[PDB]
């Protein structure tokens, strides 16, 4: 009952699929993070401004903005 | 002390030519980077190999 | 994950009984790695691959983790059967990828324990014969010494 | 006086370089401002032409379409089958480049940088005559076996017990023409892909025909060789098919002339049948452990950097030098040098050979002695 018109429209326009990928590693002298997928594709990346910098582990599984491809 | 005039005057031409040169360069350096950056905010790229580099 | 960086903490004299070993390996790794202008100056190719066999608890894991401490360097840890996979020679590129690697600090030692499970004796059948395994076995050969080989790092080897 | 147009031509000299420099820096840029405005286009490989214009060419991506060229692309020029890029958004052709490069074709093709003469090499002088007769010769004046009535050697491999240095044998080959030689391990030319462990050969052999005068050699040979494939693993099937592939290749419906292959390994019983046939294995010459004259003289060439004293009798090292293989010999050498790290004695004494020796014949107490079956 909750998702009628807000809840859906809250739990569907709201989110985004933001599908799961791996890590290789991030680039020294800035963010310079890198993008892989195991069946897409590898690509230069970032990721998210609600993220920590301290936690970039080089080969993690994470998600990245669907539109943005940014983790 | 007569062609010192026509020296002192290329003198100063030539400082105020090299001020509009400065100018114009700071002014063109602008236009560059906006596009640079702008260009530059394109983190989201593709990793690939490197096949070979012809002549062509 | 090859790359260690917890500094395992051993001592020399916490090693039981196998000075001579000590003084035998340590000059062969250690010696090449700390005084390069006596070898220089003599004139030879610094030993290379160290194999360490003996009876199941007779210390290995003692002398590595004392080697690990010793010297001023970066070693690199490689367990035996752990450079497989199900993919096609997936374990020759994990071996030539742990060898760049290893190339990447000069200054460092790449230990391959338990040594016998690449090690294997090749065998003649037709059906199977861990035909992956021996390509392993192959591509760590080929890394180790001949063809483009280099001389900037050792590695100790143990078999059981 | 004119020395005061000196003074004030230093000005406008500065003033002149100030504007010179900062218009070579903007124009530095501003090259990239049209460098990267425009885009790369797919390269296929063509199939053939239907019309005048109308061609069917297969992209490096799949599926092929029909599209047409430039119109002053000289149409003819377009090969049944060549490598061209088309007008990636449009899809018509734009220009055409030269077959592919394999990029681990590079990886494999100037990554050996070996200069090995053969001086150093040794105890396989008969051997290096004959390996010289075996690749060399037929390139010197195959006129001469034509005359005798036979083809050339096709490919010929190197039989030889472990630690033999065959290896050796093809780095020091590599002093022939250093740019016209091929060498692969033959064990990274496998991949786990959907079918490149095929791809890897075919290239080999492709950049081998687009050079004529060179020369292959596949160390490790008996990997990709073995003897069958019983459906015991799923990459024997394609392991298998890899083999066949370079059996097809040899001899198949094609002869690589002006090039031949030459191959080393170790277990020869492990060997498939059709490699030893006549068309794939032509020759096999096989190099054995080192004689006393041999191993005198592997002694003699690993004898160069050595500071010792004139008393060093190799002769009775030589003499206690029994089955040793032929790498042994270096390990002795370069053992001598730590016996005399030890004690720090810079010159190399007589005595350290003889334990350096002595401590080599007790390592190897654990070897298996099995060299070889050429069958």
């Amino acid at each position: 009952d909750l998702v009628s018109d807000k809840q859906m429209m809250q739990e569907e326009q709201p989110l985004q699929v933001a599908r799961c990928t791996k890590i290789i590693n991030p680039n020294t002298e800035d963010a310079k993070y890198v993008i892989n997928v195991k069946q897409i594709a590898k690509f230069v990346v970032g990721l998210g401004d609600k993220v920590s910098p301290t936690d970039i582990e080089e080969g993690m599984r994470v998600g990245v903005d669907r539109n943005k491809y940014q983790i | 002390a007569s062609r010192i005039l026509d020296n002192e005057i290329r003198i100063l031409k030539e400082d105020v030519q090299r001020t509009t040169l400065e100018l114009d360069s700071f002014k063109e350096k602008i236009k560059e980077n906006q596009e640079k950056i702008k260009l530059n905010k394109q983190l989201p790229y593709l990793v690939g190999n490197i096949v070979e580099i012809l002549e062509m | 994950a090859m790359e260690v960086d917890e500094k395992p903490t051993e001592d020399y004299s916490d090693i039981g009984g196998l000075e001579k070993q000590i003084q035998e390996l340590v000059e062969a790794i250690v010696l090449p790695m700390t005084h390069k202008e006596r070898f220089q100056t003599i004139g030879i190719r610094p030993p290379k691959g160290v194999l360490l066999y003996g009876p199941p608890g007779t210390g290995k894991t003692l002398m590595a983790r004392a080697c690990a401490a010793q010297t001023n360097a970066t070693f690199l840890k490689l367990a035996g059967p752990q450079l497989v996979q199900m993919f096609i020679g997936d374990g020759a590129k994990l071996v030539r990828d742990a060898f760049q690697l290893a190339k990447e600090k000069a200054p460092c030692i790449i230990f391959i324990d338990e040594i016998d499970a690449i090690g294997t004796k090749r065998f003649d059948s037709e059906v199977s014969g861990d035909r992956e395994v021996q390509r392993t076995m192959l591509e760590l050969l080929n890394q180790l010494d001949g063809f483009s080989s280099d001389e900037r790092i050792k590695v100790i080897a143990a078999t059981n | 006086k004119l020395l005061q147009h000196r003074e004030l031509e230093s000005r406008s000299r500065k003033v002149k370089e100030e504007l010179r420099s900062a218009k070579k820096d903007y124009t530095k840029t501003e090259d990239d401002l049209k460098s990267l405005q425009s885009v790369g286009q797919i390269i296929g490989e063509v199939l053939r032409p239907l019309d005048d214009e109308r061609l069917i060419v297969k992209a490096s991506s799949g599926p092929r379409y029909v599209v047409g060229c430039r119109s002053k692309v000289d149409k003819e020029k377009l090969t049944s089958g060549t490598r061209v890029v088309l007008d990636m958004t449009t899809l018509t052709i734009m220009r055409a480049l030269p077959r592919e490069v394999d990029p681990v074709v590079y990886n494999m093709l100037h990554e050996d940088p070996g200069n090995i003469s053969y001086s150093a090499v040794g105890g396989l002088s008969d051997q290096i005559r004959e390996l010289r007769e075996s690749i060399e010769l037929p390139l010197m004046n195959p006129e001469l076996f034509i005359r005798v009535g036979i083809k050339p050697p096709k490919g010929v491999l190197l039989y030889g017990p472990p630690g033999t240095g065959k290896t050796l044998l093809a780095r020091a080959i590599a002093s022939n023409i250093d740019a016209n030689f091929l060498k692969v391990v033959s064990s990274a030319i496998i991949d786990k892909y959907i079918g490149e462990s095929a791809r890897l050969i075919r290239e080999m052999f492709n950049y081998a025909r687009e050079h004529q005068p060179c020369i292959i050699f596949m160390d490790e040979i008996d990997a990709i060789g073995g003897r069958r494939f019983s459906e015991g693993t799923s990459a024997d099937r394609e392991i298998q098919r890899t083999l066949m592939e370079l059996l097809n290749q040899l001899d198949g419906f094609d002869q690589l002339g002006k090039v031949k292959m030459i191959m080393a390994t170790n277990r020869p019983d492990v060997l498939d049948p059709a490699l030893l046939r006549p068309g794939r294995l032509d020759r096999k010459i096989e190099i054995p452990l080192p004689n006393e004259q041999s191993r005198m003289e592997i002694l003699k060439i690993h004898g160069a950097g050595i500071a010792k004293h004139g008393e060093i009798d190799y002769e009775a090292v030589v003499k206690l030098a029994e089955g040793f293989n032929g790498a042994d010999l270096r390990n002795i050498c370069t053992e001598a040098g730590m016996s005399a790290i030890r004690a720090e004695r810079d010159y190399v004494i007589h005595e350290d050979f003889m334990k350096a020796v002595r401590k080599l014949n007790e390592a190897k107490k654990l070897e298996s002695s099995a060299t070889y079956s050429a069958d």
